[PDB]
């Protein structure tokens, strides 16, 4: 599997999560739990360049 | 199927 870390704001303090599978990231993203989109990166490894869920293809993983 | 809130939110 893997996983993707999500943050709702795009700032260094913001708030850090998505330790969830890119299964349960991808009914979240596409539930529509996230209208605007939220900082998604892989998990591992931990801080990096990361992109809004909107940028990123989960189908390309799953 | 169904699933639970995520983190962070806002109420």
């Amino acid at each position: 599997d893997v996983m993707w870390e999500y943050k709702w704001e795009n700032t260094g303090d913001a708030e850090l999560y998505g330790p969830f599978t890119s299964a349960q990231m991808q009914t979240w993203v596409s539930e529509g739990y996230f209208p605007d989109g939220v900082y998604c990166r892989k998990l591992d490894p931990p801080g990096g360049q990361f992109y809004n869920s909107k940028r990123i293809d989960f189908d390309l993983y799953t | 199927s169904h699933r639970p809130p995520p983190p962070g939110h806002r109420v």
